């Protein structure tokens, strides 16, 4: 029930100005920007997410992130495929991404980034150390998988 | 998307 990760999910929204800097309209559509504040759009963010999904319809998940709250489909698209589909990370995903004012967030538990897949593949026992230390084995056994069945 | 979703 505990973990130590949620000191990820737990930033105060508060304190991040909205729009944030890293919020570009190359990411985001004139709906987003229409949010009030920053925990106007994660709470609009947790009723879309807490929605019912079947493994199957990502597709209708990136409609519903489009049309309910201003995340362009192909952004949506590269979130979920560096969560390895994991929609409790979402939030969590824009909390640092805004906070830190950087995309993808770099030192995320359960955001992959492109350095994190290549020390997967590496073959080497200090990168796998690391990287296990950052999002555990259960998800780097999940990613492995990904890999194996072409997914990435 | 191929990419499965879960919670």
């Amino acid at each position: 029930d505990f973990s130590n990760e949620d000191i990820y999910d737990n930033i105060d929204p508060d304190t991040i100005s909205f729009p944030p800097k890293i919020a570009t309209t190359d990411l985001f559509l004139p709906l987003f920007f229409h949010f009030g504040s920053t925990r106007q759009f994660m709470d609009k963010l947790h009723e879309v997410i807490s929605g019912d999904y079947e493994p199957s319809q990502a597709e209708k998940l990136v409609q519903d992130l489009c049309d309910e709250t201003g995340i362009r489909k192909n952004f949506s698209t590269s979130i979920l495929t560096c969560l390895s589909g994991d929609l409790m990370v979402f939030p969590r995903y824009f909390l640092n991404m805004f906070k830190d004012n950087v995309n993808p967030p770099p030192n995320v538990p359960g955001i992959w980034t492109h350095d994190d897949d290549e020390s997967l593949k590496s073959n080497d026992q200090e990168q796998i150390r690391k990287l296990v230390k950052k999002h555990g084995t259960g998800r780097m056994e999940m990613r492995k998988r990904f890999f194996e069945k072409d997914l990435l | 998307i191929r990419i499965p979703i879960f919670n």
